[PDB]
RNA sequence: GAGGGAAACAGCCCAGAUCAUCAGCUAAGGCCCCUAAGUGGUGACUCAGUGGGAAAGGAUGUGGAGUUGCGUAGACAACCA
RNA sequence: CUCGAUGUCGGCUCGUCGCAUCCUGGGGCUGGAGUCGGUCCCAAGGGUUGGGCUGUUCGCCCAUUAAAGCGGCACGCGAGCUGGGUUCAGAACGUCGUGAGACAGUUCGGUCCCUAUCCGCUGCGCGCGGAGGAAUCUUGAGAAGGGCUGUCUUUAGUACGAG
RNA sequence: CGCUGAAAGCAUCUAAGCGGGAAGCACGCUUCAAGAUAAGGGUUCCCACAGGAGUGUUCCUGGUAAGGUCCCCGAGAGAUG
C-alpha cells in the first residue's frame, strides 16, 4: 500500500539514521 | 562536426553580411535571414568564403556547429539556385490545374475540388494534369509546402492514389486477392 | 469585441399570428419605445465601448438631482430605466441620439433579455426538477424530500455546489434567436416569435443575436 | 506502432533513436515501429 | 532590556527592482526579505520594519530548464472539480503579478503582519511603474563575498 | 523521559530537566526564504525537477577507465562500374 | 481502533470522483477490396433506456438504443426513505439429540425514535467598512452553468470491387 | 502525421527551429461577481454648518444640504427581512 510505504520509506530521511519506530 | 568544419563557398554576386549574431544573405533570387545559436561563430575565411566555428568540443558545440552550416549552405544554395520539388499524382480522375503561380486547385476524388494558397516565397508550377512542382528559396518552407500537398491526399497501398514525390518508392499490397 | 445593436422595451403580453406558411405562431409584444442615447462609453474615458440608453416615462417630482443634472448633460428629458449596450460601434452614437423599434427589421433573430419571473422559496422538487419519493410503499413523512445529500465520514461533508431549496424566479435570463415578426415604429411596437422571460410590464433588452441565427 | 515496456531491433534497417526523451524504433516497414511506453 | 521598534519609530522606504532576466527564486527571496525589513539593525518579526517593494518587468523573469511550460500553479475554488491550473510561463505572461505575489507569499511566514506586509509589494509586467511620486530608489540584487 | 533533530509523528537520532540568567561553547541535525546560521571556497558529475518512492527487463542519455580489431599498403560513411 | 453501542443486504433519492473508455471525438498498425471489423495509442466534455424472474447483489431473458462501461466514496448515502433479506421472542417441516433443545436447512409472522447546538451546505437579511456625504450606470480579478446524439436526403450507386 | 537538420560526411519529426493535429485544456455562449478590505471606473448632485472642550487642528456634541428611511396604498415581489 501506499500508506505503508511511505511510512517505511520515512526512515531514510537524514536525522534519523535509517531506524523509525514501526520500521 | 565533420559537417561543421568543411567551409561554405560563396558564390558569385551573393552578399553575406555577418552582423555578429544575426546573418542576412542576398542572392538573385530574394533575401533570406537567420541567427546563430550563441556558442557558435562564423567568420569570412579572407571574405571568399563562411566558416562557423564551435568553441568546445562537447556536443551542443558540435551538434549546433553541423546544424549552422549545413543550414547556411541551404541558404546560400538556394538564393543562388532555389529549390525544386516534383510531385505527381496517380489515380483515376484525380487532377491538379493552376490559377496562377501561387493558386492551385487539386480534384483528389472529393465532393468538391479543393483551393491551395502559396506563401508569398512558394510558387507552383504545373506542366500536366498529373504532375506539378513546386518551387521557392527556402528548403524548408518548400519541404513543407510538399508535405501538406501530399497530405492532402497521401499514396495508398491498394493503388497508390495521391499525391506522390517524384522519387517516392510507394508501399502497395492487394486486399481482395 | 462584437457589433451589437440594441433596444430597451415592456413587455405587454402575448398573442398569437399565422404566417405567410398559415401556421401559428406565438408572439411577444414588446413596447419597444424610444430610446434616447444618455451617455457613450470610450476606452479613452471609460476603458470600454458601450453605449447607455435611457428610455421610460418618469415623473418630474420623481427624478433626483443627480439624475436631473446627468439628463440635463446628455440633453434630453428624463428617463425612468439606464441599461448599457455592450456594443462595439458605440462611438457611432451620438449624445442624446434616438433610437426607435425599427433599428430592427422583419426577419432579424434576436437575443432578449429580462428579469424572469419570481417564485418565492422554491423547494427541490420544483427548482431543481428532483424526484422525490413515492407516495405509498411506506415512504415516511419524505414524499418531497431532497434525499441524500452526501456520502459518509469521507467527505464527511456537504459538497459545495450541491442543489437545495432555495428562492427561484426574479434573475436575469436571456432568451436567444427569436426571430422578430414585425416591426411598427410610428407606435414603437415589436411583435417577436417566442416567449420571453418576465412578468408583463417588465423591462426588456432586445439585441442583436449574438450567435446570428440557427 | 507497438507500444511496449521492451523495444528491440527486429529487422537489419530498422534503427534505433531516442526522440523527445522517448526510446523509438523506426523502420521502412510500418510493423516494427515501436516505442517505449 | 533589548530595543525593540515603537510603531512608526523605523521610517520605510521605497525600493524598485528591475526583474530583467532575473531569475524568480533571487527575486522573490530578495523581495521577501526587503518587505519583512531584514537588513535592518532595527528589524522586529512583531513590528512592520520593512520597505515597500516596486518590481517592474516582470514579464521578463528568467526561468531556469523547462520550468516555463512544466513548473505549474494551481489553485481550487473550494467545490469539485474546482481546480484550474497553469503553468508558470502562461502566468508570467497573462498576470505576471500574481505569479511574483504567489512566490515572494510562498516564501514569507504565514502571519496577519505577513499578509500586511504583502500589500507593500507592487508588480507590475512592463518597464513602467505608477509610484514616482514614491520616488523608489533602484535596489540591486548582490551577493556578500564568503 | 521533559529538551534538540526527524514537516507533524510514545518506541528512531542527539541528549537525561535542582531553580534563576535578555552570557558563552557544542551534539544530532543544519546554514536561498519560510527558519537561527554560507544565495560559502575549490574540483568533478546530473539537466531527469533526477534530487524529492519501486522490480524483472529494456535503451546509440552522458562523463570516466580499460582491453582489442581495422586505418594515409589507406579505415568507416557518403558517390560512380 | 470502537463492546458506559462505529446499526450490517438490495432498492429509492441525491450526487461526486478515478479511468483500467460502453457510445460519441482523434490517430497508428493491421492478418485494413469496399463495407466492416481488431488490435492498442490519445481522450473522462457530455451521454450511458424501459421491462419479465428473484428480498436479492449477481445472473438470465424480452424490446430497444449512438451506447446500455468498470470502479471509489463506512461493499457513498436508514438523526434522508424503504424493511423484502438478515439476526429476537410464536409456529411448522426435514435432519440431529434420551431430553431440554440445535441447524450459513426450509417455511409463515414479526415495533425503525430524535423540535439541528457546532461544522457543512442551499437561500435571504442586518451591520460596519470601502478617508466627505450621496444618486445612477458600470469594468471583471475570480466563480458557476452549458458541452449528448440519432435517422433520412444529397454528394453517389461516385471511390473501391470479378460480381 | 510532418518540414528543415546535425551530433554520426549518410540518415533521423529534434538535438536549434517551424507546421499540422480531438467532443479533452483555455476561450467563444449564459449567469454571479469590487467583503477583488487590492473594497475598482465613468457620469451627476450637495456643499467650507453651529456650539464646546481643545493642545497642529485633534475629538465629542447639535441643526442641516444632496439623498434616504420610517409610516401608508399595493404587486410584476415576498416565510420574515
Ligand atoms: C431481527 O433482528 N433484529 C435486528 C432485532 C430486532 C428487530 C426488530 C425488533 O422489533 C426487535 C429486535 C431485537 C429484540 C431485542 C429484545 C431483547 N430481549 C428479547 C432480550 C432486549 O434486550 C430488549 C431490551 N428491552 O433491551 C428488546 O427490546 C427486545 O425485547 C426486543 O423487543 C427486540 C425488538 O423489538
Ligand atoms: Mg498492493
Ligand atoms: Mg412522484
Ligand atoms: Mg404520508
Ligand atoms: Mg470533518
Ligand atoms: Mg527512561
Ligand atoms: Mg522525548
Ligand atoms: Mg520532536
Ligand atoms: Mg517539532
Ligand atoms: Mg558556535
Ligand atoms: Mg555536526
Ligand atoms: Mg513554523
Ligand atoms: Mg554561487
Ligand atoms: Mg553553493
Ligand atoms: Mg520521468
Ligand atoms: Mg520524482
Ligand atoms: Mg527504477
Ligand atoms: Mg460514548
Ligand atoms: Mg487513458
Ligand atoms: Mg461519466
Ligand atoms: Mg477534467
Ligand atoms: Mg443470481
Ligand atoms: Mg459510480
Ligand atoms: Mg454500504
Ligand atoms: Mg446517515
Ligand atoms: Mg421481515
Ligand atoms: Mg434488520
Ligand atoms: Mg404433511
Ligand atoms: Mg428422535
Ligand atoms: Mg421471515
Ligand atoms: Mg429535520
Ligand atoms: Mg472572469
Ligand atoms: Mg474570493
Ligand atoms: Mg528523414
Ligand atoms: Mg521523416
Amino acid at each position: 500500500g501506499k500508506t505503508g510505504r511511505k511510512r517505511r520509506a520515512r526512515r531514510k530521511k537524514g536525522a534519523n539514521h535509517g531506524k523509525r519506530p514501526n520500521a | 562536426s565533420r559537417i561543421g568544419r568543411l567551409p561554405i563557398a560563396v558564390p558569385s554576386g551573393v552578399e553575406v553580411k555577418l552582423d555578429g549574431q544575426y546573418v542576412e544573405v542576398k542572392g538573385p533570387k530574394g533575401t533570406l535571414n537567420f541567427t546563430v545559436r550563441e556558442p557558435i561563430t562564423v567568420s569570412k575565411n579572407d571574405e571568399g568564403a563562411i566558416l562557423v566555428e564551435r568553441p568546445d568540443d562537447e556536443r551542443e558545440n558540435r551538434s549546433l556547429h553541423g546544424l549552422t552550416r549545413t543550414l547556411i549552405n541551404n541558404m546560400v544554395i538556394g538564393v543562388t539556385e532555389g529549390y525544386e520539388k516534383k510531385l505527381e499524382i496517380q489515380g483515376v480522375g484525380y487532377r491538379v490545374l493552376s490559377k496562377g503561380p501561387k493558386q492551385l486547385e487539386f480534384n483528389l476524388g472529393f465532393s468538391h475540388p479543393v483551393i491551395v494558397d502559396a506563401p508569398e516565397g512558394i510558387t507552383f508550377a504545373v506542366e500536366n494534369p498529373t504532375k506539378f512542382s513546386v518551387q521557392g528559396i527556402d528548403k524548408q518552407v518548400v519541404g513543407e509546402t510538399a508535405a501538406n500537398i501530399r497530405k492532402i491526399r497521401k499514396p495508398e497501398p491498394y493503388k497508390g492514389k495521391g499525391v506522390r514525390y517524384e522519387g517516392e518508392n510507394v508501399r502497395r499490397k492487394v486486399g481482395k486477392a | 469585441e462584437r457589433t451589437v445593436k440594441g433596444v430597451l422595451g415592456t413587455k405587454l403580453g402575448m398573442t398569437q399570428l399565422w404566417d405567410e406558411h398559415n401556421r401559428l405562431v406565438p408572439v411577444t409584444v414588446i413596447q419597444a419605445g424610444p430610446c434616447v442615447v444618455t451617455q457613450v462609453r470610450t476606452p479613452e474615458t471609460d476603458g470600454y465601448s458601450a453605449v447607455q440608453l435611457g428610455y421610460g416615462a418618469v415623473k418630474a417630482k420623481n427624478v433626483t438631482k443627480p439624475e436631473a443634472g446627468h439628463f440635463e448633460k446628455a440633453g434630453v428629458t428624463p428617463r425612468r430605466h439606464l441599461v448599457e449596450l455592450r456594443t462595439a460601434d458605440a462611438s457611432e452614437y451620438t449624445l442624446g441620439q434616438e433610437i426607435a423599434a425599427d433599428v430592427f427589421s422583419e426577419s432579424d433573430f434576436v437575443d432578449v433579455t429580462g428579469t424572469s419571473k419570481g417564485k418565492g422559496t422554491a423547494g427541490v422538487m420544483k427548482r431543481h426538477g428532483f424526484g422525490g419519493l413515492r407516495a405509498t410503499h411506506g415512504v415516511h413523512r419524505k414524499h418531497r424530500s431532497p434525499g441524500s445529500i452526501g456520502g459518509c465520514s469521507t467527505p464527511g461533508k456537504v459538497i459545495k455546489g450541491l442543489r437545495m431549496a432555495g428562492r427561484m424566479g426574479v434573475e436575469r435570463v436571456t432568451v436567444q434567436n427569436l426571430q422578430v415578426h414585425s416591426v411598427d415604429a410610428e407606435r414603437g411596437i415589436m411583435l417577436v416569435r417566442g416567449a420571453v422571460p418576465g412578468p408583463k410590464g417588465s423591462l426588456l433588452v432586445v439585441r442583436s443575436a449574438a450567435k446570428k441565427a440557427a | 506502432m507497438k507500444v511496449q515496456p521492451s523495444v528491440k531491433k527486429i529487422c537489419d534497417k530498422c534503427k534505433v533513436i531516442r526522440r523527445h526523451g522517448r526510446v523509438m524504433v523506426i523502420c521502412d516497414n510500418p510493423r516494427h515501429k515501436q516505442r517505449q511506453g | 532590556t533589548t530595543y525593540s521598534p515603537k510603531a512608526g519609530e523605523v521610517q520605510r522606504k521605497w525600493y524598485v527592482i528591475d526583474a530583467e532576466d532575473i531569475v524568480l527564486g533571487r527575486l522573490a527571496t530578495t523581495a521577501a526579505n526587503l518587505l519583512r525589513g531584514k537588513h535592518k539593525p532595527q528589524y522586529a518579526p512583531h513590528i512592520d520594519t520593512g520597505d515597500f517593494v516596486v518590481v517592474v518587468n516582470a514579464s521578463k523573469i528568467a526561468l531556469t530548464g523547462k520550468k516555463a511550460t512544466d513548473s505549474l500553479r494551481y489553485d481550487h475554488s473550494g467545490r469539485p472539480g474546482g481546480l484550474r491550473v497553469t503553468s508558470i510561463g502562461e502566468m508570467l505572461a497573462k498576470n505576471p503579478r500574481r505569479a511574483v505575489e504567489r512566490a515572494v507569499w510562498g516564501m514569507m511566514p504565514k502571519n496577519k503582519l505577513s499578509r500586511q506586509q504583502l500589500k507593500k509589494l507592487k508588480v507590475y509586467g512592463g518597464p513602467e511603474h505608477p509610484h514616482a511620486a514614491q520616488n523608489p530608489q533602484p535596489y540591486e540584487i548582490t551577493q556578500i563575498a564568503q
